[PDB]
């Protein structure tokens, strides 16, 4: 494996490391993720393989959306925490709405598709 | 080393950044004995004992619509050399994601990163030279580094003694002696039990003289990734 290019994220120590590439396979090192993203165990840090079919995981890093607070909306789902591909229904305040008739959001790599707000 | 400010008279290593440290873009807060400094994306050493692990109380924080959450929380561990020092983290708690603002038990061991005067690859004395330090791991504090680094040969190995929660002392088998990205002089290769390869060290040298090293390595044992972080002078 050469070196790896984590989408929204990077490698520990990277200055030390970045000489000795390429690795063979069963090496592993350190890694983190940028704001807001996260690692697939929930973290902000993991172990990225190097295995036969390439870096393991192959999406080290995941958009996490936290939901807002809604002004003219119901404020259950206020704090929260999504992951990238979950979506959720919005509760607006009688006489209000998401636009364009839209009754989700969805937690993109981009964050929340379309904005939650009533 | 959290209030006050740096003066000459401090036995070095006198000050430490951070960086590395903090995640997410937000802030990390280190507090103890009643005292308390935040850094958000340095620490004075100065004040701290050498050739010994300074514990701090830890906390990572991002700020998200307008609620300060924490990231995650536990001990800041920094062992401090006179032209080096490696921090690791003893990660004891996380955010809850279900309730944001609260808590939930998950541990890990992260050696985040590094500090001094770094020796530049066209300081590298001739001849040989060897290194005596710490090495520590998750609970785990009394491990003990042994290493050589022949120079003219551009080469170093060494071995880590006494680590409770490994059973094994392990290898560093021998390893290239490369110049960074800013000419700073590296090594990285195999950690080992015996023959047998486990994962990865590498450090890093320090001192107009290369005086000290310092890094972190890594054993696999099963699926469990064990991180140590290791230091040592001459």
């Amino acid at each position: 494996c050469d070196y790896p290019d984590i989408k929204h994220g990077g490698l520990y120590h990277e200055n030390m490391r970045r000489p000795y590439f390429p690795v063979a396979v069963g090496k592993y090192y350190s890694y983190y993720c940028d704001e807001h993203f996260e690692t697939p165990s929930g973290s902000y840090w993991d172990h990225i393989h190097c295995t036969q079919d390439g870096w393991s995981p192959a999406v080290p890093c995941l958009r996490k959306c936290y939901f807002p607070y809604l002004e003219n909306g119901y404020n259950q789902n206020h704090g929260r925490k999504f992951v990238q591909g979950k979506s959720i229904d919005v509760a607006c305040h009688p006489g209000y709405a998401l636009p364009k008739a839209q009754t989700t959001v969805t937690c993109m790599e981009n964050g929340w598709s379309p904005t939650p707000r009533c | 080393a959290l209030t006050a400010p740096l003066d000459h008279k401090d036995k070095g290593l006198k000050s430490l950044t951070l960086e590395d440290s903090i995640a997410q873009n937000g802030t990390l807060t280190l507090s103890a004995q009643g005292a308390e400094k935040t850094f958000k994306a340095s620490l004075n050493t100065g004040k701290l004992k050498n050739d010994k692990i300074s514990r701090f109380d830890f906390v990572q924080k991002i700020e998200v619509d307008g609620q300060t959450i924490t990231l995650a929380s536990g001990e800041f561990q920094i062992y401090k050399q006179n032209h080096s020092a490696v921090v690791a983290l003893q990660i004891e708690k996380i955010n809850n994601p279900d309730k944001t603002d609260s808590l939930i038990n998950q541990r890990s061991f992260l050696v985040s990163g590094l500090g001094g005067e770094h020796t530049a690859f066209n300081q590298l004395p001739g001849g040989k030279a060897e290194y005596h330090g710490k090495a520590f791991s998750s609970d785990d504090p009394n491990g003990r580094l042994h290493y050589s680094i022949d120079f003219t040969k551009k080469q170093g190995y060494g071995r880590i003694e006494h680590l409770k929660t490994l059973e094994q002392n392990v290898e560093l088998a021998a390893a290239e002696l490369k110049a960074d990205e800013k000419s700073h002089a590296v090594i990285l290769g195999d950690t080992r039990y015996g023959s047998e390869e486990k994962g990865t060290y590498h450090l890093a040298l320090f001192g107009d003289r290369a005086q000290e090293i310092a890094g972190s390595a890594t054993v696999k044992i099963g699926e469990k990734v064990h991180e140590i972080g290791i230091a040592g002078k001459q």
